[PDB]
């Protein structure tokens, strides 16, 4: 990153800091012009740099030569004994549009000495999505209940040249959807999650003139301000849960990976309050709640997809996502 | 073996280094006497004289009227085979008498060198007074133009002060600061530095050269900051550094002349790094760099069976002297 983690920062520095460094000066890299920082210099505003992206799968493909080191998963690996994924089925098409979004701007403006405020809205066009529900049938014949992990991914079936991808060309490309962890009753049983209730993603924030109206009115009149409704603001927004899509339509791989939910939350509390944003944001003021490595189980080489298919928990299936213009 | 005969004989020794001696007695010892006559006059009892004996025998030895570069290996090699020999004298007769008898047989540029590096290691040089080298030698010294003049002196056979100008033009920026590194005296601090503190030293000619690469270090930090001091009095910016990736940007046409060998090459303006055959490829260098900068930024220098020399410390800058030069 370097993170003040690191045990040798003087050997190894801080590639990817600088590096953000770097493609922001690009602009004037010798300080001849006077210009200030560019975006890339600001968390606020990294991502609006093409660059950004192409920096990141830089360092993301460092990352890679690491995960890609250990020996594929075997099917004792994956397999959680007596659960079977019986199906996966949404509730809801997979629609995506853009709709408007409106923040005030008087903070970016000079008020005077007694000079009223003016209202001063920016209104931006924001990419948003239907509500839906994942119906995930699982058969449990353990012997009785088990905590269990539901990790579900969005996986490409082919690329932009038409060319279907092998398990092992998809699973780098997947993005994380949900995670979350359920008690499993005996038998076969269809588990319900909305996508509301994702752990990858929160809502949008509720404004600056909103959060001043409901602390103004607590405080005035002795009302006991109660917030415990609203999220954090880290993790992916909810309106963006899904990629676009185009207006014809696109098939992708919806991909559920059902894991032994005690195994992978031991040390910890498995069926607590984990909050909103846990997957990648984690959990305010506590451990993080998996004890699998980050993206489990498609974080190692598929080299052989006989080994995913023969395990009964693992299970995926083609949905269709469409854009609304 | 009083220091007026000592200094009479470098005087002698070093006179018109271009011919055979003009003194009677020189020319007697050169050709009667014998190195390996009596080698109670030797703390190695010959060892030294039987090596450099040897190649002479066997017409190993550059010729005379040739050039000599110290950075040439194998010139060096015959140079420091006198120098051993110089070294080993118990007495000043043996000093002188090694000293005449290889001026006529070696090449005069390996002669003076070891000659004045004999001197100023040995206890026997104490009080001696080597003459400039500008004097000695010089064609290292002195532009081409004024050379022929000198020469046009001599053939015609009349005196003259002849005027030296500092090479390029006034076009030349790099000109204005000519006074620095064409200084004569410059020239003399640098080449006895670089005597008093060869980098082929080894402690068994008789002594340790203390702090010898941290002095190394800052001899030439300080040639390199006192040289930007003349360029910001002139009215130019600090000069760049060399990278091994990168055009040197000024080139230099010296117009000076060996005495034996034609004249000095020159280097034009805004050229890559070539390969050098026999020498290193361009690429060798940058690994070298590297290699440097891993020990630097590790804290260790690496020895030869890989366990660490910790340059964390005050002698770290001498290690690191020793090992870059
Ligand atoms: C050489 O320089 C001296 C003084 O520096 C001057 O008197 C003389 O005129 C110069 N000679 C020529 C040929 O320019
Ligand atoms: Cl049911
Ligand atoms: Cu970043
Ligand atoms: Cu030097
Ligand atoms: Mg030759
Ligand atoms: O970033
Ligand atoms: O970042």
């Amino acid at each position: 990153e370097s993170s003040m983690y690191s045990p040798n920062a003087q050997y190894y520095g801080s590639l990817h800091n600088t590096a953000h460094v770097m493609l922001g000066r690009q602009g004037d890299p010798h300080g001849k012009f006077n210009l200030p920082p560019g975006v890339m210099e600001h968390f606020e505003t990294a991502t609006r740099d093409p660059s950004f992206f192409r920096l990141h799968k830089y360092m993301d493909n460092i990352f890679k030569k690491h995960t890609d080191s250990f020996p594929p998963y075997t099917h004792d690996d994956l397999e959680f004994a007596g659960m079977a994924v019986d199906g996966v089925a949404i509730d809801g098409e997979l629609i995506t549009f853009f709709d408007e979004f409106q923040y005030s701007l008087i903070n970016a403006v000079d008020s005077g000495e007694s000079i009223e405020d003016v209202e001063i809205n920016a209104r931006v066009h924001r990419l948003n999505h239907k509500e839906f529900t994942y119906k995930i049938t699982v058969s449990n014949s353990i012997g009785s209940d088990h905590l269990a992990t539901f990790r579900i991914f969005l996986c490409p079936i082919e690329d932009n040249n038409g060319i279907t991808l092998t398990l092992d060309k998809e699973r780098w490309l997947c993005i994380e959807l949900d995670k979350f962890f359920q008690k499993v009753p005996s038998g076969t049983h269809t588990i319900h999650r909305s996508s509301k209730d994702s752990s990858v993603t929160v809502p949008d924030m509720p404004s600056f003139h909103s959060l001043k109206e409901q602390a103004d009115n607590a405080v005035n009149g002795g009302s006991d301000l109660d917030l415990s409704a609203y999220e954090r603001s880290c993790g992916i927004p909810e309106r963006m849960l899904l990629p676009k899509s185009k207006p014809e339509g696109m098939e992708f791989n919806l991909f559920v990976a059902v894991t032994d939910g005690d195994k992978d939350t031991e040390g910890h509390n498995g069926d607590h309050d984990h909050g909103g944003t846990h997957a990648q944001c984690g959990v305010h003021g506590e451990a993080y709640p998996d004890n699998r490595p980050l993206g489990y189980p498609l974080e190692r080489r598929i080299p052989d997809e006989r080994v995913f298919d023969g395990v009964p928990n693992i299970k995926h299936v083609v949905v269709k996502i469409v854009h609304h213009p | 073996s009083s220091t007026a005969h000592k200094q009479q004989n470098i005087n002698h020794l070093l006179d018109k280094i271009y011919e055979d001696t003009k003194y009677p007695d020189l020319q007697e010892i050169a050709k009667n006497f014998n190195p390996l006559g009596d080698t109670s006059m030797y703390n190695d009892q010959g060892a030294a004289a039987e090596v450099l004996m040897k190649e002479l025998n066997d017409h190993r030895l550059l010729e005379q009227h040739h050039w000599y570069s110290l950075f040439n290996a194998r010139q060096r090699e015959e140079a420091l085979m006198l120098f051993a020999v110089l070294n080993q004298c118990k007495v000043w007769h043996c000093f002188r008498n090694n000293a005449a008898y290889f001026r006529e047989q070696m090449n005069e540029g390996e002669f003076v060198y070891a000659l004045y590096v004999g001197v100023i290691h040995s206890k026997l040089g104490d009080g001696i007074v080597l003459p400039p080298l500008y004097e000695i030698t010089p064609h290292m010294f002195t532009n081409s133009e004024v050379i022929d003049k000198a020469y046009s002196a001599k053939m015609t056979q009349k005196a003259g002060t002849f005027n030296v100008s500092f090479t390029g033009t006034k076009k030349n920026k790099e000109q204005r600061v000519a006074y620095f590194g064409e200084d004569i005296g410059m020239n003399i601090h640098h080449v006895t530095w670089h005597m008093d503190f060869p980098f082929w030293w080894q402690d068994s000619y008789g002594n340790h050269l203390d702090r010898k690469g941290e002095l190394f270090f800052w001899v030439h930090h300080q040639l390199t900051a006192r040289f930007d001091f003349e360029r910001l009095s002139n009215w130019l910016d600090p000069v760049d550094e060399l990278h091994w990736d990168r055009i040197i940007r000024e080139g230099f046409a010296p117009l000076t002349s060996y005495k034996y060998g034609g004249e000095f090459p020159v280097r034009p303006d805004n050229i890559h790094f070539e390969d050098v055959d026999g020498v290193a490829h361009v690429h060798d260098m940058e690994i070298t760099e590297n290699r440097i900068y891993e020990a630097i930024d590790h804290g260790y220098i690496t020895a030869t069976d890989g366990h660490t020399i910790d340059i964390r410390q005050p002698k770290g800058i001498e290690l690191l002297g020793d090992i870059i030069e």
